[PDB]
């Protein structure tokens, strides 16, 4: 899982893992 | 005079150094300082297993883990896991001593040094509240907060109900004001004023009362943004002045309770709730103790008037000694530095990126929200020349490197040192990260053509490979929202702004049938890599794109171009149609049936989560917190035993670790 192929790395329209509204202030639970 | 009754001092007290030092070391009541000290120590005691990461040290600082870490100074490295647990133990003991006022100076140091070591160990863990905890520990180190409600007073006299210098309260109140006022000044940003920073926060049920009178759009602007900005700007002034202190306390308490129930900011809201009565009279806890409605003052601290203390200057001559001059100088210099540091980004331009400075020390909370669309970490092997691609954030435990050139440089250096292990030597690593700040066009934050590994980053030089945030396209945002509103429940849109000479290579997955790119501004040449076909688009032109094939959108305009991707995910649409067919079949009563069962299970779980009574959710929360604290304690004990008595056999270590992770109930 360290490397990605050409197709998967260039998938801009791929849905992000979650709704991205990062504020950099709220603590990320289990960031480790 | 009038200012004496309004400001708590006279102008003659600022005439010279002698008068200013006598004023700043004026004997004040230690009760409010002691109560804030206890509350801060208790909140840090609770924060250490939760936010600091004592419950996740083994998952974070695991020995042998190949991880890209982001210290403020690259020479600062974490200790082994057992020693990190010892450091957190020392931090916990220091916080407990601060809470109880036990060996107060030593406890303050024992919390301060490990706390700031951990803080500087990772720039991605920096928050404004974590920085605030560090600041409060740093101040309270030099404050005589053990002069009331402390074990130091029970153990030795001259600290039991003893006067404290006024500058202790002056520095604490000044820090809290600075937080509020600089927060408001940062919220004077156009994104916050116009309502762009948090326009989805008003959807919370806590905003239901305002929704009675104001609309959802009006609540987010007037209450969340204008209300929040006004609260931050006027909070210090309301708390400081006596005539407005009651209303300021009410407004500030409401603000902090709502922030506690709206954001996962650890103990930030509770810390500021504890700091609010610092602006009250220093003897307010003494007043409460003296009241004693239940005659419980025997257990409560002393209610007698504070005894004289050598920490203060008593007017009589009694010229201030060296400690009083140091206290006054610390007050002045510390407050000047606390006013200057949020605005010192003209000096440290290597951390500017889009939003100036490292996040954590500018009191710019919740002003800038970033939404990253895609991250492509390309590498070129220095020996073979073969082009390869990495999983974004493969070795990182955080994702803040996507927004910072300093952290990107650190990430690329760590990747350049780790990738030789994975057969890629001398990696030329390029980062193509698409970020949208406050619902703007998604654009590259860093140049995708530059090898960060060899790119030049300096702490005090503006980064040449950071792409300027296209602020000239900010007015487009409203129109963007309109487009987002015009779509259906099965259609998605991605708004992309690209720089001249730069191209976006996008692989549209076979699932994303019926995908199209519409040019909003400028001109783009879309190249069907598979068909090697170039089509130039004009503003307002829509081009259908092949699914399962590459395409490269070149920005051929002299100015940055704006376009949108309108994709449907037609595989999911057909899945929904098949699921509706299955639902109708069930109503009349392989992989599609499995998907239907999974959806039904998800719906049942979602219904059950809401069906849980408020006492059940609270009891689950208490059990989760109990598990977190127990695991922190047990892993801490395991590592402390490993340090003092040595590491036991691997089997016994496994048994102890599996006991630590065992749920209490
Ligand atoms: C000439 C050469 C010699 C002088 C050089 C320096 C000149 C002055 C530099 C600044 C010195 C400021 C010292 C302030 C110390 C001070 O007053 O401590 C504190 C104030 O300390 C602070 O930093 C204030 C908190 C923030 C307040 C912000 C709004 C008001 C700003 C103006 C007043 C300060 C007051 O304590 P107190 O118990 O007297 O309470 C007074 C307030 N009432 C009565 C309403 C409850
Ligand atoms: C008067 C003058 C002063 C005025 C101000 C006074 C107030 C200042 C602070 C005082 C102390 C307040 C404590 C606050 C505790 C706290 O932070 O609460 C919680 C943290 O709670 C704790 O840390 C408490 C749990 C401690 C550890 C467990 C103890 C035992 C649990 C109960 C027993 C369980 C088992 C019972 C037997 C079966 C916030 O957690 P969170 O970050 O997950 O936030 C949840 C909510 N969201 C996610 C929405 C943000
Ligand atoms: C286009 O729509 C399809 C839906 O048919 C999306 O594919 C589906 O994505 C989900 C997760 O988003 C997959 O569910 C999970 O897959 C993972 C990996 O195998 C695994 O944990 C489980 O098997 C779980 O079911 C699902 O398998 C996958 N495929 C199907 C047929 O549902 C696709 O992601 C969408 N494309 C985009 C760009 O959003
Ligand atoms: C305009 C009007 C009618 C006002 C009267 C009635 C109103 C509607 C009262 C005021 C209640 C509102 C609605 C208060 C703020 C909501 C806020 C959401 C966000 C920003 C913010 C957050 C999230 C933090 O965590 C934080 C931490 C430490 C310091 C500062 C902050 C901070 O600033
Ligand atoms: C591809 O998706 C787009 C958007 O989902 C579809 O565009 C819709 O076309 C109908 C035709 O009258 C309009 O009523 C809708 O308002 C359009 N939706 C928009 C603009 O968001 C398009 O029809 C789809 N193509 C195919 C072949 O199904
Ligand atoms: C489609 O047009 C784009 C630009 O309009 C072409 O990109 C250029 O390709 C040449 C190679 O002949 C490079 O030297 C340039 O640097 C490219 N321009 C860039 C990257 O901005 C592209 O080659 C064309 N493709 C086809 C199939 O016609
Ligand atoms: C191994 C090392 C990192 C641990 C030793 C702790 C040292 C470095 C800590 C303890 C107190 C800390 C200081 C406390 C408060 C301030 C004011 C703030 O506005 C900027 C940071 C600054 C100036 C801190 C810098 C780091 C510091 C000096």
């Amino acid at each position: 899982t360290v490397f990605l192929d050409h197709e998967n790395a260039n998938k801009i329209l791929n849905r992000p893992k979650r709704y991205n509204s990062g504020k950099l202030e709220e603590f990320v639970q289990g960031n480790l | 005079s009038r200012i004496g009754k309004l400001l708590g001092f006279e102008w003659t007290d600022l005439s010279s150094w002698r008068r200013l030092v006598t004023l700043l070391n004026r004997p004040t009541d230690p009760a409010s300082l002691a109560v804030f000290r206890f509350l801060f120590g208790f909140l840090m005691v609770l924060d250490i297993p939760q936010e600091r990461g004592l419950s996740s040290l083994d998952r974070k600082y695991l020995d042998g883990l190949d991880v890209c870490r982001f210290p403020l100074l690259d020479a600062l490295r974490p200790l082994p896991l057992d020693w990190m647990y010892l450091v957190y133990t020392i931090m916990f003991l220091g916080a407990l001593g601060m809470m109880l006022g036990l060996c107060y100076r030593i406890s303050c140091v024992l919390f301060l040094l490990p706390y700031w070591y951990v803080f500087l160990l990772d720039k991605t863990s920096w928050n404004n509240h974590s920085y605030l905890y560090g600041l409060l520990a740093f101040q309270l180190t030099f404050m005589d907060a053990n002069h009331y409600w402390s074990v130091d007073g029970l153990l030795n006299a001259h600290r039991r109900n003893a006067h404290v210098p006024l500058w202790n309260y002056a520095v604490l109140r000044g820090q809290i004001f600075i937080v509020y006022f600089i927060a408001g000044v940062k919220k004077l940003d156009a994104d916050w004023v116009e309502g762009y920073s948090m326009e989805y926060l008003s959807r919370h049920w806590l905003f239901s009362p305002f929704k009675l009178l104001l609309s959802e759009e009006l609540t987010s602007l007037l209450v969340v943004h204008w209300g929040g900005l006004l609260l931050d700007l006027s909070a210090g002034f309301l708390l400081f002045f006596d005539v407005s202190r009651s209303i300021g306390l009410f407004f500030v308490s409401y603000f902090h309770c709502m922030n506690s129930q709206l954001f996962s900011i650890g103990m930030f809201s509770y810390v500021m709730l504890a700091s609010s009565p610092l602006f009250c009279s220093p003897e307010w806890p003494r007043k409460l103790v003296s009241y004693c409605p239940r005659r419980l003052q025997q257990l409560l601290p002393l209610k007698a008037a504070p005894q004289p203390s050598v920490s203060c200057v008593y007017k009589r001559g009694q010229k201030p000694g060296l400690r009083h001059q140091l206290g006054a100088a610390f007050t002045l210099l510390y407050l000047l530095e606390q006013l200057f540091l949020p605005y010192s980004h003209f000096l440290t331009q290597g951390y500017n990126n889009w939003t100036n400075g490292l996040y954590g020390y500018s009191w710019d909370m919740m002003v800038h929200s970033r939404s990253h669309q895609h991250v492509k970490i390309t590498y070129r092997d220095g020996r073979t020349g073969e082009l390869g691609y990495l999983n974004p954030g493969v070795f990182t435990q955080s994702r803040r490197w996507k927004d910072h050139a300093d952290m990107l440089k650190q990430y690329a250096t760590c990747l350049s040192r780790l990738l030789p292990k994975y057969n890629v030597t001398e990696p030329q690593i390029y980062f193509d990260i698409w970020v949208s700040i406050n619902d703007r066009f998604q654009q590259r934050i860093f140049d995708p053509r530059v090898d960060i590994v060899q790119a030049a980053w300096s702490p005090f030089q503006r980064t040449s490979w950071v792409q300027p945030l296209l602020m000239d396209l900010s007015p487009w945002r409203a129109k963007l929202q309109e487009i987002k509103s015009s779509l259906d429940n099965h259609t998605e849109v991605v708004f992309i702004a690209d720089f001249p000479g730069l191209h976006l290579e996008n692989f549209v997955s076979e699932d994303l049938g019926n995908t199209s790119i519409q040019l909003l501004q400028g001109e783009v040449t879309v190249e069907l890599v598979a068909e090697q076909k170039n089509q130039t688009l004009r503003e307002g032109e829509k081009m259908q794109l092949p699914a399962g094939e590459y395409h490269k959108v070149y920005t051929t305009s002299p100015s940055p171009s704006c376009y949108m991707y309108v994709y449907v995910n037609t595989t999911e649409l057909a899945l929904e149609q098949d699921l509706a067919y299955l639902q109708e079949l069930k109503e009349k009563v392989t992989p599609l049936v499995q998907t239907f069962l999974r959806r039904q299970q998800r719906l049942q779980e979602i219904e059950r989560r809401r069906n849980t009574p408020f006492h059940e959710r609270f009891f689950r929360f208490l059990l989760r917190k109990l598990y977190v604290f127990r695991r922190s304690f047990l892993m801490t004990c395991i590592s402390l035993r490993n340090l003092i008595l040595g590491r036991p056999s691997l089997e016994q270590l496994a048994q102890e670790v599996t006991y630590a992770n065992l749920r209490p109930f």
